[PDB]
C-alpha cells in the first residue's frame, strides 16, 4: 500500500521510509503520487516534499534536486532535505526576514542568482510555519 | 647468596641432580657488597658499588655451572636501579645472565598467568644450533606474530577486526590464540582457583604452537586456548564448548 | 617533556586515523547518492543523445577567465600538506597569468585563505571554510556561490585544486576542471588524464602486513539504461538544467571530503 | 605500587576498588586523549568522562578523614 521512498542527499539518506502519498513539487506543478505510479522522471525543485503517510501529512523541506520515480521504488536526488521537524518555526521565520535583507543587495546577474537561492532558503523557511 | 650457593652445590655434586637457585634480586647482593666495602673503607668504584664488584658478583655467579655431575642452574631476579642497563651492577650482572624473562604488570592484571612477557623476554639459548631449527623457526615466528599484534593493538581500536585486511586478520586471530595459549595453569594455583595444573613438555608446546601458527586451528574459539596444557587438551576444551553450544 | 610529547603525538596519530576513517565513512555514506546520480545522468544522456539547447553551465567556448578554487587543510602543522597545495596553486596561477586569464580564486581552507589574504597579487575573493566534516549546508553555500558565478559568463573554465587521496605517505595535489561538467557525465582533468564517471575511486584504508595504508577501490557501478516505458515529466532541457547543479554540488562535496 | 595488593582491603573494597583501579588505569591510558577526544567512539568518550570524574572522587579536602563506610 506504499512505495519504498529513499530520498537521498550527497552525504545522507534523509528519509528512508515508505510513504502513501508523495506531493513533491516540480518546476511545472506539484505532481501528486499514489502507490504503483507509472515510471517517469520529475525534476523536483524548490518546494516542500509533502508526504501523507498513515500518521499525518508530515512535511519535509527540500532545497533542490531531482526525482527518478519508478514503480513503488522512488529515489530522489535532493541537494538538501530537512525531514519531519528538524527545522523549527521561530528561527526559520527570522532567517526568512534575514533572507529578505539579503535579496535587495546589488550587482546585476552575478549576485541576483545568489539572491534567488536566498529566496529559496526563505522558501525553506516557509515550511516551518506549516508545522 | 654464597650460603644458598654452597647449600645447592652440595646437592649438585653429591646427588648429581639438577638444582635451582632462586637467588632473590641480585642488586641487593651488590648493594650489600657496596655496604661492606664502604664499611671496610676500601675506596669506592664507579657509581658507588664496591671496587671488587665484578670479582665478587662473578664469584657468586660463576659457581652456577653445569658440572659433569649435575646442573646447578639458578634463577636470579635483577632489579635495575633507576631503570638503566648502563650502570655497573646491572651491567656486570647482565654480562653473566643467559636468559632474561620479564614479568609484565599489565599482563598480570589481565590474567594471562604466568605474566612473563612474550615479546620483551629474550634468551641467548634461543639460537637454532642450541634449541633446534624448528624450535628457532617457530619461536621467531611467534615473536613476529606477537610483534604484529602489539602493532595492530593501536589500529584494531580504530578500524575494527573486520575492516582491516583478511590476510592479517588471520595474524590477529592466531595472535590472540598464542597470547592465550601461553597462559598455563600451574601445579601451585590449585590452592587459589581449583584448576588441576598441567606440565607441558617442550615437544608438546612446540607442536602445539606449530599447529596454532601454521593455520589448522583457525576455527577453535579464542577462550579455548586460555588456561590449558597440551594443544589436544585445548581441542578438548573447544569440543566441550561445542557440545554445550546447543544448550 | 619528550615523553609527554611522545604520548601526545601518539594520541594525535590515533585521533587523526579515526578522523580519516570517519571521513571515509562519510564518503561511503555519499556513494549511494553519487552512484544514483551517475546512473540517472547516463539515463538522460541515453534518452537524449546530447540533443540540447540549455544549461548555461556548459559554456566552455573560451578560457577567458578561470576561477581556480583551492581547498586546503585548516589546522596547525598540517603535515606537509598546505605548502604543497598552495605551491601548485601558485604555479597554476602563474601559468594563467601567462595566457592573460585574470584568474579569481575561491578558497575553502581556513589556513589557505588566511595565507591568501596576505598577498592580493593573486586576485582572491569570496573565500569560505568548512572543517571536520563537509556539511551539506556549506556545500550548498559553495555550490550557490560558484553557480551564481557561472551563470554570469564572466567566470568560465572553473577548475578546482583538491588533492586526490592516492596514498597515505604523500598524495600529490591534482587539479580538476569542474564547472563545464561535461553533460555526458565525465568530470575530467587538466587535459591529459581525463576520466569517465561511473568509474569512480572510493578509498578504503586497510592494514598491510603491519602498517596503515589506503588501498584504492576503482569500483564500477553499472547504469540501468532506462525503465521499460520511461515517460518524461519535464522538458528535455529543464531536466539537465536542474540536475547539473546537484551534480556540481556532489563533485564539490566529494572534493571537500577527500581533500579533508 | 603496593606490594601487598588487594589482600589487605576488606571485601567491599575488594569488590569496588578493583573496578576503580581498572578504570583509573584506563583513564591514565586515555589521558593523552583528554582534550583531543573530538566526538570519538562513545566507549572512549564515556570512559574518559568517567575517569575525569573519578579523579575528582580521588581529590579530597585537607585533614578530612573518610571513614570506610563513606568511602566505599
Amino acid at each position: 500500500m506504499t512505495l519504498n521512498l529513499c530520498v537521498l542527499t550527497p552525504n545522507r539518506s534523509i528519509w528512508n521510509s515508505e510513504v502513501k502519498e508523495i506531493i513533491l513539487s516540480t518546476n511545472s506543478g506539484q505532481i501528486g503520487v499514489l502507490p504503483n505510479h507509472a515510471p517517469t522522471a520529475t525534476a523536483v525543485d524548490i518546494g516542500i516534499l509533502r508526504i501523507r503517510l498513515n500518521d499525518q501529512w508530515l512535511t519535509l523541506a527540500l532545497m533542490g534536486g531531482f526525482a527518478r520515480i519508478g514503480n513503488n521504488e522512488i529515489t530522489i536526488l535532493v541537494n538538501d532535505a530537512e525531514r519531519g521537524s528538524d527545522i523549527d518555526p521561530q528561527e526559520a521565520q527570522q532567517t526568512l526576514e534575514i533572507a529578505e535583507a539579503n535579496l535587495r543587495k546589488a550587482e546585476g546577474k552575478r549576485q541576483k542568482i545568489e539572491a534567488n537561492l536566498a529566496l529559496r532558503r526563505a522558501r525553506t523557511r516557509v515550511e516551518a510555519s506549516n508545522t | 647468596g654464597l650460603t644458598a650457593l654452597t647449600m645447592a652445590e652440595y646437592f649438585r655434586d653429591v646427588n648429581e641432580q639438577d638444582v635451582l637457585l632462586f637467588i632473590d634480586n641480585i642488586f641487593r647482593f651488590v648493594q650489600a657488597g657496596s655496604e661492606v666495602s664502604a664499611l671496610l673503607g676500601r675506596m669506592p668504584s664507579a657509581v658507588g658499588y664496591q671496587p671488587t664488584l665484578s670479582t665478587e658478583m662473578g664469584s657468586l655467579q660463576e659457581r652456577i655451572t653445569s658440572t659433569k655431575e649435575g646442573s646447578i642452574t639458578s634463577i636470579q631476579a635483577v632489579y635495575v636501579p633507576a631503570d638503566d642497563l648502563t650502570d655497573p651492577a646491572p651491567a656486570t650482572t647482565f654480562a653473566h645472565l643467559d636468559a632474561t624473562t620479564v614479568l609484565s604488570r599489565g599482563l598480570a592484571a589481565k590474567g594471562i598467568y604466568p605474566a612473563v612477557d612474550p615479546l620483551d623476554s629474550t634468551s641467548t639459548m634461543l639460537q637454532p644450533r642450541i634449541v633446534g631449527e624448528e624450535h628457532y623457526e617457530i619461536a621467531q615466528r611467534v615473536k613476529e606474530t606477537l610483534q604484529r599484534y602489539k602493532e595492530l593493538q593501536d589500529i584494531i581500536a580504530i578500524l575494527g577486526l573486520d575492516e582491516l585486511s583478511e590476510e592479517d586478520r588471520l595474524t590477529v586471530a592466531r595472535a590472540r590464540k598464542i597470547e592465550r595459549f601461553l597462559s598455563q595453569p600451574f601445579f601451585v594455583a590449585e590452592v587459589f582457583t581449583g584448576s588441576p595444573g598441567k606440565y607441558v613438555g617442550l615437544a608438546e608446546t612446540i607442536r602445539g604452537f606449530q599447529l596454532i601458527l601454521s593455520g589448522e586451528l583457525d576455527s577453535l574459539p579464542e577462550q579455548a586456548f586460555y588456561l590449558v596444557g597440551n594443544i589436544d587438551e585445548a581441542t578438548a576444551k573447544a569440543m566441550n564448548l561445542e557440545m554445550e553450544s546447543k544448550l | 617533556s619528550v615523553k609527554n610529547t611522545q604520548k601526545i603525538t601518539e594520541a594525535m596519530k590515533l585521533v587523526a586515523a579515526a578522523k580519516v576513517r570517519r571521513a571515509q565513512e562519510a564518503v561511503v555514506n555519499g556513494r549511494p547518492f553519487s552512484e544514483t546520480l551517475v546512473e540517472v545522468l547516463y539515463n538522460m544522456n541515453e534518452q537524449l543523445q546530447t540533443e540540447d539547447v540549455d544549461v548555461p553551465l556548459t559554456k566552455i567556448r573560451t578560457v577567458k577567465k578561470v576561477a581556480l578554487m583551492v581547498v586546503t587543510g585548516d589546522r596547525g602543522l598540517c603535515g606537509g600538506f598546505n605548502n604543497m597545495l598552495l605551491k601548485k596553486a601558485e604555479s597554476r596561477i602563474a601559468e594563467l597569468k601567462k595566457l592573460g586569464v585574470d584568474y579569481t580564486i575561491i578558497s575553502i581552507g581556513k589556513k589557505g585563505n588566511t595565507y591568501f589574504i596576505r598577498r592580493p597579487e593573486i586576485p582572491v575573493d569570496r573565500y569560505f571554510d568548512g572543517t571536520n566534516l563537509p556539511t551539506a549546508k556549506e556545500a550548498q553555500a559553495i555550490a550557490d556561490d560558484v553557480f551564481s558565478l557561472f551563470v554570469s559568463e564572466e567566470v568560465d573554465k572553473v577548475e578546482m585544486l583538491y588533492t586526490k587521496f592516492v596514498s597515505l605517505v604523500k598524495s600529490d595535489p591534482v587539479i580538476h576542471t569542474l564547472l563545464p561538467l561535461s553533460p555526458k557525465g565525465e568530470i575530467c582533468d587538466i587535459n591529459g588524464k581525463c576520466v569517465d564517471a561511473a568509474e569512480d575511486e572510493l578509498f578504503r584504508l586497510t592494514t598491510k602486513e603491519g602498517k596503515l595504508t589506503v588501498e584504492r577501490d576503482m569500483i564500477k557501478t553499472e547504469t540501468p539504461a532506462f525503465s521499460p516505458i520511461l515517460e518524461f515529466e519535464q522538458d528535455p532541457a529543464q531536466i539537465l538544467d536542474a540536475l547539473l547543479p546537484l551534480y556540481l554540488n556532489s563533485q564539490i562535496l566529494r572534493a571537500l571530503q577527500e581533500s579533508l | 605500587v603496593s606490594r601487598v595488593g588487594s589482600a589487605a582491603q576488606i571485601k567491599a573494597m575488594k569488590k569496588v576498588a578493583g573496578k576503580l583501579k581498572l578504570e583509573l588505569a584506563q583513564f591514565a591510558e586515555l589521558e593523552a586523549f583528554a582534550q583531543f577526544a573530538s566526538d570519538l567512539d562513545k566507549a572512549t568518550q564515556n570512559q574518559l568522562a568517567r575517569g575525569q570524574r573519578l579523579r575528582e572522587l580521588l581529590k579530597q579536602p585537607q585533614s578530612a578523614p573518610l571513614t570506610v563506610e563513606e568511602q566505599v
